[PDB]
Parts: C-alpha cells; sequence; structure tokens
C-alpha cells in the first residue's frame, strides 16, 4: 500500500496533532461483555409428568 | 497634553479607515483581539487562504433610518457580508471560514435631539421563530 500523508500531494499546513488511536487497540477494541447464550432452566411441581 | 482623547478615533484596516470625534472608547469582546488559528488549535491539515488586506478592510452596508416607531434591528455575520467583495467571494469558494470583526456602528444627530440605541453583539444568535 502507497504509504502517503496529505504533504505528498497538497499544500499543507503545520498541525500539531492531539488524536489517538487508543480506543483502537486490540485490548480496547474487545473490551466488552457480549451475550454467547442463555440457558433456560425451571423448578416444577414434583407432581409434574415433565 | 497633546490632546489624545477616548471620544477621538481613527481605525485603518486595508485600504479603508474610519475617524469619529464622538466615540465613547471602544470594547474589545471578552478581552480578545483577533488572531489567527494557532498551530495547536488547528484542524484541516490543507494550506489555508489568508485573504488579509483583500478582505480585511471595512465595508458599508445599506443604511436604514431610525424613527419614533422603530422597534429594532438585527444582523448575523458572516451573512451580512456575504456579498462584500473579496470576503464574500473567499467565503463561497471555500467549505470552511474563520473571521473575527470591527463592528462600527454610526449614528449621529444634534444637541437638541435625544434617544439611546443599545448595540449588542452575541455568540450564537438564535432567534425564534414565527409559529
Amino acid at each position: 500500500t502507497n504509504p502517503l500523508v496529505p504533504s505528498d500531494t497538497v499544500q499543507t499546513r503545520h498541525v500539531v496533532q492531539h488524536r489517538s488511536r487508543s480506543e483502537s487497540s486490540i485490548e480496547s477494541f474487545f473490551a466488552r461483555g457480549a451475550c454467547v447464550t442463555i440457558m433456560t432452566v425451571d423448578n416444577p411441581a414434583s407432581t409434574t409428568n415433565k | 497634553a497633546c490632546g489624545y482623547s477616548d471620544r477621538v478615533l481613527q481605525l485603518t484596516l486595508g485600504n479603508s479607515t474610519i475617524t469619529t470625534q464622538e466615540a465613547a472608547n471602544s470594547v474589545v469582546a471578552y478581552g480578545r483581539w483577533p488572531e489567527y488559528l494557532r498551530d495547536s488549535e488547528a484542524n484541516p491539515v490543507d494550506q489555508p487562504t489568508e485573504p488579509d488586506v483583500a478582505a480585511c478592510r471595512f465595508y458599508t452596508l445599506d443604511t436604514v433610518s431610525w424613527t419614533k416607531e422603530s422597534r429594532g434591528w438585527w444582523w448575523k455575520l458572516p451573512d451580512a457580508l456575504r456579498d462584500m467583495g473579496l470576503f464574500g467571494q473567499n467565503m463561497y469558494y471555500h467549505y470552511l471560514g474563520r473571521s473575527g470583526y470591527t463592528v462600527h456602528v454610526q449614528c449621529n444627530a444634534s444637541k437638541f435631539h435625544q434617544g439611546a440605541l443599545g448595540v449588542f453583539a452575541v455568540p450564537e444568535m438564535c432567534l425564534a421563530g414565527d409559529s
């Protein structure tokens, strides 16, 4: 992939960049609990056929 | 000593000069003189256009008339200057723009007239609708 930045193809001014990629680190991309299943159980009367 | 005074001012920007002999000093809103965008606060990365004297100069809008029935007037900026010379052209040719302003409101009369106008500059002057 061609590694260009804007100053390679247009005139640019100086900009002090403050943004960071902190929230797209692997750890942060995955730092959430996700539902992987729902399990059903019950507690019926003792007189049940089931 | 030389007679310099609060009331007597000269303002010069680009090819234009304003004089006044009955001023009441002048206001710098929130104590902040206009400035170009610092590198530490910059955001679009392309090299900006800065028209300088082509656009930073006094433009006079159409005059209005104050009578006993006048309730007041309003304008918005940059909108009121959208059709003003090279300021207007630079505004419409570019997606983005920023600008500060010197606003000079003029209204003379006589020592036998009376009346008082409040001249307010409001950041984000959102106005109410008719519905």
